[PDB]
């Protein structure tokens, strides 16, 4: 046995292209649309819960994931690749930061660690790149609210608002017209729902849409009292009912 | 064209080895079905013993992973047993480390992660199997979670797997459209098994003897498989109404 | 080995090191030079456990000479002393530590200043106007505390050094067979052949 | 591509057979064994007149009682020589005696097939190992990159090998003197060499029981060349 | 195409052609069988006499694992030996930790997982043998047959090699005509007959018969070779049936 | 680890990877070595395609291995650094254990051995570098000049050139260099080295580098003006 | 064709071509004969020379006082395998104070050769061996093939033109097996057997190589004028 | 086995070129242009962000200019993810040197170390090379202000003015034309921006499409200050030089 | 604490003649004040006309003799059945003994 694939499976072609990364991006293009919008007092990330079967319980499959109490993530592309990246992202947030500094990492640095893992799968021996693009929304004390995109190459860019996957070209155009620097969180959620409706074919409701926010601290979700400096997670996943309420004022 | 031999991306962004592993899943030509009751989860599967020289007691695609978790496999038996042995080891290790029984959905995720690794690492091939895990979870209640060679997994109200999965799937879909509930409203597991067999008969359009079926049942704190005589009793009850 | 002394004056650093090598009840040698030139303007004297002393000194010498060739440039005394300290600090938590104490006397050509560093086997570094290792300092520091002025000449430094050696020859029980004296200044390193 | 340790349909290792082709391109080396000693001679073959020919070292001492000549990719021989020298000296340390020539050759040949995917390829050099011991007397061995070694009364390797070997076939007999062997190596070297043979582009050596292994001076070889010319002109 | 050039590669069918090619090596080998009886199992194999120079009864093919399991195989003989060596290591570590001798179903999976592991990588070749094995444990008699894919099942009767079809037909008759069961001594006689009948597929060269058995009554649940009078009795019975 | 055999034999008995490494040397800028009676001179070509360069900080072509030995090269620049570093480490290691600096032959044999090792080790390619190693042995006044190449063979040279258009300058040296009477002085040796480069270089401005090595660790690199004086004198004599 | 690049690849008909190519190397090798009676076992080997100046390549190797073999094919591979046998014989003696059974020695060689036929990177051994020995169950003769197949025989031959000697032994089977307590007559039969594989060349004093082991006879090799008696 | 799928990333072509290095350089030639200009009283680093969007958060963005320590900075051309791997290694190397010698690392030593790492990937390991070219801008007390470049081959060279990435041929010609030795930072700032403005593939050069930095002794007395320009500060210098 | 060494007593004696040599040893084997055996051979024929005895701790003694006998066997295999001379045997035994310099064979050896 032994892993005898100690050589790179991603290489430069004569034209200077890294084929496997380009092909990974093509897989992301086929993936379901997801988006992120940044407001003054928060960030929103959203996507469609494309259920593979009506017998399948789509609540058990979480496309939007908590990484830290103040950082969340959504994707477009290959779901299994995303799932393992979330596991690694959650762990690296502890091993490479929290166990050293006694606090959760700022958004940009956690993104940087995730980006590193994806870059290594582009150069290390006997592996293919991750077939996903991530959108990571988060908050920290000194940088405030932020939104980042991470691609299969490991490259990451900060966005005011963006979309990835199936109908990203049209969705990004829609966001350019609506976005401004004076948006409140509720306005961003409203715009997120409008943008996402264009790329969805079938049912459009709280049960088929997954949406989470990075906003105010939630002391009710902390689970304990007695420490003033601990005020609760800024990450919150919106319920099916909470989404439907905002679809009436749509 | 070596992008079709190992698990790397094709120009279309596809993994052909994963797709071909899905096709190996139907090599046995067996159909399986899983449904949830109030207090139970039932899984049934076709049993085919073509050779008379075979010992029919040893021919099985249902596995007792732990006391609480059962697993039915769609695919070749070597890969099925590979997956079964690993799931048993993982379930045992989980209990030792974390002090409680491994949940059905957590085991499904773990096995799905292992499958994901085979789709990303070149030296390991995907297993040509679909794994349907069943239990009565102490927190979530009756549970059905299914894993495939892509590393995908999800919970189910009910599910079906095999060559004629679509016929079974639609049959189940139409039932749950009428009842408007996420399970079989029935007290005893015996009647849930009868439902499962009845709807497989209707969907496939074939009658079954006691030796044509294989049944697994999950209740609170134990999973068990039915004998040929237990299934016979089940078939008699169906015929008498 | 036994006694190593150092004194930094106006424009130079002077290192004095005993010539005796004793094993048991015999003085095997009375002309031993307990020092190595690390670079043209940096000298290191040493004392400690037998074997370890020379092995360590020559190891450091090789590393500094390697640096000099690679960069075509002489490291500052401060840089060399920091390198040496790290090696000893690394060594003290090894399986078998280097049991060696050193003085590093160098002339920094950039700042045009003499510099004396005292480092023990634990990796304890201090920059000093005058220094010593072992039981030497128990005698010599009181004399140096009295006489040493920072603007002394090299000749005045040697006279003050003679007063230290005379005191050691009077009050120390061991016959260390005199000292080899070396001067480190802007022109490089030279040995005082009559002392 | 294909494995490095692959067999051909004829039952030969591709890489070993290909290394033998590299040896055919190498400069000529000749060895002749007699009852008075073993002679080793080589063609230096300088690529340019500015190359100082005395720096060309294709004849090499392994021990006092064992010498070695090479042909082919001569750079590959250095680790083989180092191993031979170490094996010779190590055996003396362990057993307080000289090592047998055959045993030394066997030790060198054990390296040959240690290649795969150990070193990445076979050696591209053949060796003529000559020496003396008390048991089997004066001996000459031909060590190949296949791991095989044959003992020889006389042997030529390199570019002019088959032509030289045919000449050695006729000339060699069991009563040859050392002087006769020296001239015979020079004669055959001169025959197969491209450039005209002299003391600067050809080198002689021998191994005797008394004096051990000795590389010949250019002055000593020059006399033997002059002695050769006269005896050929004599008839 | 090119899917058949490397082990562990799925073809567009979902097949591993390298394993299917290993089966061809098995089909090329001599005939070997297994018969499950009332309180044990019987193994028999065809040994082709390539030459008169072969020493009779010396080149033993059937192998014992632990003291209660018998193993026989068809195909590449060295591959079978490698598999049995592993089986012996598996059985030893089981007995070392758990004290009791390894159960036959437990033993079957140990071989199965090991053979299956040789279909997971291109750095290894699949096994070129189908192995028939079994014995007696606490739960009674068990007979198994294991393929190059790692696939195995329990059997009432098993056969593999060049004369497998002929053998299988004969085994199927015994299952039908003996629902209540077959005795150990009967199974030895029947085993001899089936090998002789299966020899029609290898009729060019003459052969040597080799039989072994594990039985709770006849051998105290230990694996033993059929020797001397009992072997000759089985040969005579076999020779009588073909004529 | 990556163990792939990259350097292997071909049917005609050639190791193409070693031969293709020589082609990389052929592409490299020209380097020349000439030894006089009491000195050795190392000449090197600087291609003038690269202007706006900072000549203070740009890696020089001639590298000191020790105070008494120097190394120039032709081929891949990045590869040369690895050989130079190893050579420098080995030089200090030799001084440490033998208590004597390396001979020029020993240092050459070491560098050549490293190059050879990379022609039959798994997972590595050969060095695309040929070197000229020159200097004087400790307490010795006999000049030394050696050459190495990717295969690992090495040899001593009265005068030698490597790199692009080395065939031309070797042609020049073969007719102009006399063994019975080599360049007696430093001037004569430098002049012959500059002359040989002028057959190939193009312009004699900043395209020629000269380094003179003398006995007892006396090494110095000539400046632009000093070299320009040689270039001026050569062409003025040529106009006749 | 497409399935002979390495040892880890079956062909469509279930063949291992690299193993078969290794088998071919044996057929190119010089002839060697093995035969035995109830008391003694004999190896006879036709040694091959490169040319008239060269020596005749040794064919027979001693493994223990009671066991040894003759080779045909790649000689270095025979050295590796014989070295392994020496060690295994030696392990049996040191640990168990027990002379290694010839049958068990064959089993160990089979398993060693097998590992090289199933793993990637390596290669099959390119040599065939004839092992003779005298142990607690009398005289033995084994034939080793690098496919892994080991066979116990009364007599056999391997190498080029080995079919001629093998046919002779097949006729003489009943005669030479009965040669008990007479080593010279058993060797005579072996020398007469190997003679059936000769063409053009004949058995000379430095060409022939003989070895014998028996009841009160340690494994000894005869070369040079020691075999002139049998020419 | 696995050999079948090995691309062999560390081999020579028949012409004596390293395939993967050459193809990596082709990749870098499509990256945003980065320019470095060294003056007597400082160094300028200018770089063009690639086809940005209006919704890109610029003030928190960094794809071109990175800080290695207080004295040394780099401009990136190529794969940003590859560059960050090397940048973090370089930052560690600088700190290792500072811990060992208690002095800031000389620029060339840092450059050589990174260049050696790149070289290793071209000779052994069987991995693809880093698709990155750096412009190093730094200062030390030995050589003063220094500009270097390194590329995937691991070869590095010193420069007075240099460009990497796209349109280097056109950019280098323009720099070679207007550069002089007695030039100052303020003039070098203007030259850098003018060169980008002419070589750019975009319709017009704007503040949102640029990253800019200077290394000045323009710090209070004998010391060196690194200035990574903010979006508003890039907008102001564009108006000052008369481009917008 | 476990003591890996013991003392089995006994005594040996070697005398070299002009054309002969003798190696003698008593046959008693003991621990403390008890007799283990009245006849336990201590001097051994190791082949090649060499006799050997390793007196002291019998377990180490037997181990050493066993390893030297082994060395003689492999000397024949590796060097064409060459006779191991007494001087060569002596040097070989030095390396066997010094190989365990930091966990010695607790014996006095005579050949
Ligand atoms: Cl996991």
């Amino acid at each position: 046995m032994t892993d005898r694939y100690s050589f790179s499976l991603t290489t430069f072609s004569p034209s200077g292209k890294l084929g496997q990364i380009d092909y990974a991006l093509t897989a992301v293009k086929q993936g379901v649309t997801s988006l992120g919008i940044k407001a003054t007092n928060g960030v929103v990330i959203a996507t469609e819960k494309k259920s593979s079967s009506p017998l399948a319980m789509s609540e058990t499959l979480s496309k939007v994931s908590l990484l830290t109490p103040d950082i969340g993530a959504v994707y477009s592309g290959m779901g299994p690749d995303y799932r393992v990246l979330v596991d690694k992202s959650r762990k690296v947030a502890h091993t490479s930061y929290k166990r050293i500094y006694g606090e959760y990492p700022p958004t940009k640095l956690l993104v940087s660690e995730v980006a590193k893992i994806m870059q290594e799968a582009t150069q290390s021996g006997g592996v293919r790149p991750f077939g996903v693009s991530l959108l990571i929304a988060g908050h920290d004390e000194f940088n405030g609210f932020s939104l980042y995109q991470v691609d299969p190459s490991g490259s990451y860019f900060p966005w005011k608002a963006t979309a990835i996957g199936k109908g990203s070209v049209a969705a990004k155009t829609f966001l350019e017209k609506r976005w401004n620097d004076e948006l409140e969180l509720e306005d961003a959620i409203h715009i997120a729902l409008l943008t996402l409706k264009e790329s969805v074919e079938g049912e459009f409701n709280g049960d088929t849409i997954e949406l989470a926010i990075i906003g105010d601290e939630n002391p009710d979700l902390l689970g304990y009292t007695g420490i003033p400096t601990d005020k609760g997670p800024r990450f919150r996943k919106l319920t099916s009912q909470e989404i439907n309420d905002r679809l009436e004022a749509l | 064209g070596y992008d079709r031999h190992i698990t790397i991306f094709s120009p279309e962004g596809r993994l052909y080895q994963v797709e071909y592993a899905f096709k190996a899943t139907n090599q046995t030509n067996i159909n399986s079905l899983a449904v949830r009751g109030k207090d139970c989860t039932v899984v049934i599967s076709q049993k085919k013993v073509p050779d008379k020289l075979l010992d029919p007691t040893t021919v099985s695609y249902i596995f007792c992973i732990s006391r609480t978790i059962g697993m039915v496999v769609n695919g070749p038996i070597p890969d099925a047993r590979n997956a079964a042995l690993r799931a048993k080891a993982e379930a045992a290790e989980f209990r030792y480390k974390y002090g409680y029984d491994m949940p059905c959905d957590v085991l499904a995720k773990r096995m799905a992660n292992l499958s994901q690794i085979y789709t990303q690492r070149a030296y390991m091939r995907p297993l040509g199997v679909i794994l349907t895990f069943v239990s009565v979870d102490e927190e979530l209640g009756p549970s059905i979670y299914k894993t495939d060679p892509a590393g995908y997994y999800v919970g189910y109200k009910a599910t079906a797997t095999g060559p004629k999965q679509q016929e079974i799937t639609t049959n189940l879909e139409n039932h749950f459209k009428k009842s408007k509930i996420d399970h079989i409203n029935e007290e005893s597991w015996e009647k849930v098994v009868e439902f499962a067999i009845t709807h497989m008969i209707d969907a496939l359009g074939t009658e079954f003897s006691k030796n044509d079926l294989e049944v697994g049942v999950a209740t609170k704190d134990k999973f068990f498989t039915l004998s040929a005589e237990n299934i016979e009793e089940r078939l008699v009850a169906i015929a008498e109404q | 080995m036994d006694i190593i002394l150092g004194i930094r004056v106006q424009d130079s650093v002077i290192l004095a090191s005993s010539k005796a090598v004793t094993r048991g009840i015999s003085v095997l040698k009375d002309s031993d030079d307990k020092t190595r030139q690390l670079s043209p303007h940096t000298l290191m004297s040493f004392a400690g456990e037998a074997g370890d002393t020379v092995q360590f000194a020559e190891y450091i010498q090789a590393n500094i000479q390697l640096y000099s060739i690679r960069e075509d440039y002489e490291l500052s005394p401060q840089a060399v002393s920091s390198f040496v300290r790290q090696e000893l600090a690394k060594s003290i938590r090894s399986r078998r530590p280097y049991q060696v104490n050193v003085l590093i006397g160098g002339y920094d050509k950039k700042k045009n200043k003499p510099e004396l560093y005292q480092i023990d086997y634990l990796g304890t570094k201090v920059e000093l106007p005058y220094g010593a290792h072992g039981y030497s300092g128990f005698y010599t520091f009181s004399l140096l505390d009295h006489h040493y002025r920072p603007d002394m000449t090299t000749e005045e430094g040697l006279d003050l050094l003679k007063l230290c050696v005379q005191e050691l020859e009077k009050r120390m029980p061991m016959d260390f067979k005199g000292v080899i004296v070396k001067i480190v200044d802007k022109d490089g390193i030279r040995q005082v052949d009559d002392f | 591509d294909r494995g490095v340790s692959t067999f051909s349909p004829e039952g030969r290792l591709f890489q070993v057979e290909y290394s033998l082709e590299a040896i055919k391109l190498g400069s000529t080396a000749i060895g002749i064994a007699t009852k008075e000693g073993v002679v080793l001679g080589v063609e230096k073959r300088a690529t340019s007149p500015l190359l100082e020919s005395d720096s060309i070292e294709k004849i090499v001492e392994i021990d006092r009682h064992i010498g070695c000549a090479m042909s082919g990719l001569t750079a590959d021989a250095r680790s083989m020589i180092e191993h031979a020298r170490t094996a010779a000296v190590t055996h003396n340390l362990y057993y307080d005696e000289d090592i047998n020539v055959e045993s030394l050759t066997q030790s060198v040949c054990d390296l040959a097939l240690r290649f795969g995917e150990l070193m990445s390829r076979p050696f591209g050099v053949a060796l003529l190992i000559a020496g003396h011991d008390a048991d089997d007397g004066y001996q000459l061995f031909h060590a190949e990159p296949s791991g095989t070694f044959y003992r020889y009364n006389a042997k030529a390797i390199g570019s002019g090998s088959e032509g030289a070997q045919a000449e050695l076939l006729n000339e060699w007999h069991s009563s040859l003197t050392l002087k006769e062997a020296e001239l015979l190596v020079l004669k055959i070297l001169k025959q197969v060499m491209e450039e005209k043979l002299d003391e600067n582009n050809a080198q002689l050596s021998c191994i005797t029981k008394q004096d051990g292994f000795k590389i010949y001076d250019n002055e000593k070889t020059a006399e033997l060349i002059k002695e050769l010319k006269e005896k050929e002109a004599a008839e | 195409t090119g899917y058949d050039l490397s082990n562990s590669v799925f073809s567009p069918d979902g097949r591993n052609f390298q394993v299917e090619y290993a089966v061809k090596a098995v089909e090329n080998g001599t005939t070997s069988i297994g018969i499950k009886c009332n309180d044990g199992v019987v193994f028999a194999v065809e040994k082709l006499i390539t030459s008169k120079l072969l020493v009779p009864q010396k080149n033993v093919k059937i192998q014992v694992v632990d003291r209660h399991i018998g193993c026989v195989y068809s195909g590449l003989i060295p591959d079978g030996r490698h598999l049995v060596n592993r089986g012996r290591e598996e059985a030893a570590s089981f007995k070392k930790l758990y004290k009791t001798p390894i159960p036959i179903p437990a033993f079957a999976d140990r071989l199965g997982q090991y053979v299956q592991a040789h279909t997971l990588y291109n750095s290894v070749r699949p096994f070129g043998v189908s192995t028939i094995f079994g014995g007696v444990d606490k739960n009674g008699a068990h007979l198994y047959m294991l393929e190059p894919s790692g696939s195995y099942w329990g059997y009432k009767g098993a056969a593999t090699g060049k004369g497998r079809q002929s053998a299988k037909a004969e085994l199927e008759k015994l299952v039908d005509h003996h629902p209540e069961g077959l005795s150990a001594r009967e199974a030895v006689k029947q085993a001899a007959k089936i090998i002789y009948l299966a020899h029609e597929d290898n009729k060019e060269k003459d052969f040597e018969l080799e039989i072994s058995w594990c039985s709770l009554s006849e051998t105290n649940g230990l694996h033993k070779f059929v020797k001397g009078d009992l072997l000759q009795e089985a040969i005579d019975f076999a020779q009588k049936e073909i004529n | 680890g990556y163990d792939r055999a990259l350097s292997i034999f071909s049917p005609d008995g050639h190791i193409f990877q070693v031969e293709y490494a020589l082609e990389a040397v052929k592409r490299g800028t020209c380097a020349v070595g000439v030894k006089g009676k009491n000195c050795v001179v190392l000449g090197c070509e600087r291609r003038s395609t690269l202007k706006l360069q900072d000549t203070r900080i740009t890696p020089s072509k001639v590298s000191k291995i020790d105070s008494h030995v120097v190394l120039s090269f032709s081929g891949l620049n990045a590869d040369s650094r690895i050989l130079i570093e190893k050579a420098r480490v080995e030089a200090q290691s030799h001084r440490l254990t033998l208590e004597d600096p390396v001979t020029v032959e020993y240092l050459t044999r070491y560098v050549a051995g490293v190059q050879q090792r990379y022609t039959q080790s798994g997972g590595v390619r050969p060095f695309g570098v040929s070197t000229l190693i020159a200097g004087f042995d400790p307490r010795d006044d006999e000049p030394k000049l050696y050459q190495t190449e990717p295969s690992g063979i090495y040899s001593s040279w009265s005068a030698q050139t490597i790199g692009r258009n080395s065939k031309t300058v070797r042609e020049f040296l073969e007719k102009n260099y006399d063994r019975k009477e080599p360049p007696a002085t430093v001037e004569e040796c430098v002049k012959l080295t500059v002359r040989s480069l002028l057959e190939v270089v193009q312009t004699g401005a900043k395209n020629i580098e000269i380094t003179v090595v003398k006995p007892d660790s006396d090494i110095v690199a000539l400046s632009s003006e000093e070299i320009n004086q040689y270039v001026t004198q050569i062409e003025q004599e040529k106009q006749e | 064709n497409n399935y002979d690049g390495d040892t880890v690849t079956f062909s469509p008909t279930g063949r291992l071509f690299q193993v078969e190519y290794a088998l071919e190397a044996i057929k190119q090798g010089s002839v060697t004969v093995g035969l035995r009676s109830n008391t003694h076992a004999v190896l006879v080997a036709l040694k091959r020379n490169a040319d008239e100046l060269s020596s005749y390549q040794k064919k027979i190797i001693k493994c223990d006082e009671h066991m040894g073999l003759s080779l045909a094919g790649l000689a270095p591979d025979a050295r590796v395998l014989s070295n392994y046998l020496r060690q295994q014989c030696n392990y049996s003696s040191l640990v168990f104070n027990r002379k290694l059974a010839v049958e068990r020695a064959g089993h160990l060689l089979c398993d060693k050769a097998q590992k090289n036929t199933q793993s990637y990177g390596g290669r099959p051994y390119g040599v065939g061996l004839l092992i003779i020995g005298y142990d607690k169950s009398g005289a033995h003769l084994l034939e080793f093939q690098p496919s892994g197949n080991v066979t116990e025989l009364y007599g056999t031959a391997i190498g080029a033109r080995s079919q001629g000697a093998k046919t002779y032994l097949e006729r003489t089977l009943d005669t030479f097996i009965k040669i008990d307590g007479n080593p010279d007559e058993l060797i005579k039969a072996g020398v007469e057997a190997i003679s059936q594989s000769l063409r053009d060349e004949s058995l000379t004093v430095d060409n022939l190589s003989i070895a014998i082991v028996g009841k009160d006879t340690p494994f000894t090799i005869y070369d040079g004028e020691a075999v002139a008696k049998y020419i | 086995g696995s050999r079948r799928y090995d691309s062999r990333t560390t081999i020579f072509s028949p012409e004596g070129r390293l395939y993967q290095v050459e193809y990596a350089l082709e990749s870098i030639s499509h990256a945003g242009t980065a320019i470095g200009i060294m003056a007597s009283d400082g160094i300028v680093l200018a770089a063009e962000r690639k086809v940005t969007s209006t919704l890109l958060e610029q003030d928190t963005s960094t794809e071109k200019l990175y800080k290695l320590n207080d004295k040394i900075a780099v401009a990136v051309a190529g794969l940003t993810a590859d560059a960050e791997i090397l940048i973090n290694t370089a930052r560690i190397h600088a700190q290792n040197y500072l811990k060992t010698y208690n002095e800031d690392i000389p620029v060339e030593i840092l450059v050589r170390r990174l260049s050696d790492i790149k070289q290793g990937y071209t000779q052994h390991g069987g991995l693809r090379p880093f698709g990155v070219s750096f412009i190093y801008a730094g200062y030390d007390d030995r050589y003063g202000y220094q500009l270097y470049t390194s590329n995937p081959s691991g070869n590095y060279t010193g420069w007075k003015a240099i460009s990497v990435g796209a349109n280097t041929s056109a950019a280098q010609t323009l720099l070679q034309m207007d550069y002089k030795d007695d030039m100052k930072v303020d003039d070098a700032i203007e030259l850098a921006l003018k060169t980008l403005s002419k070589t750019t593939d975009s319709s017009a050069l704007t503040y949102d499409r640029l990253e800019f930095a200077t290394i000045r002794k323009g710090a209070n007395d004998g010391e060196v200050y690194q200035k990574i320009f903010k979006p508003q500060e890039i907008k102001d210098i564009l108006v000052k030089t008369g481009i917008t | 604490q476990f003591n890996p060494y013991g003392d089995n007593g006994g005594t040996i004696l070697g005398i070299a003649g002009e054309d002969f040599a003798v190696l003698a040893g008593d046959t008693r084997n003991i621990t403390d004040y008890s007799i283990n055996s009245r006849y336990e051979p201590k001097v051994f024929d190791c082949g090649d006309n060499i006799v050997m005895s390793a007196n002291g701790f019998a377990a180490d003694g037997d181990a050493l003799v066993k390893r030297f006998k082994n060395s003689v066997k492999w000397y024949h295999f590796d060097h064409n059945d060459k006779k191991l001379s007494i001087n060569s045997a002596a040097r070989n035994i030095q390396h066997l003994l010094y190989g365990k310099r930091f966990f010695p064979y607790y014996v006095h050896t005579i050949i």
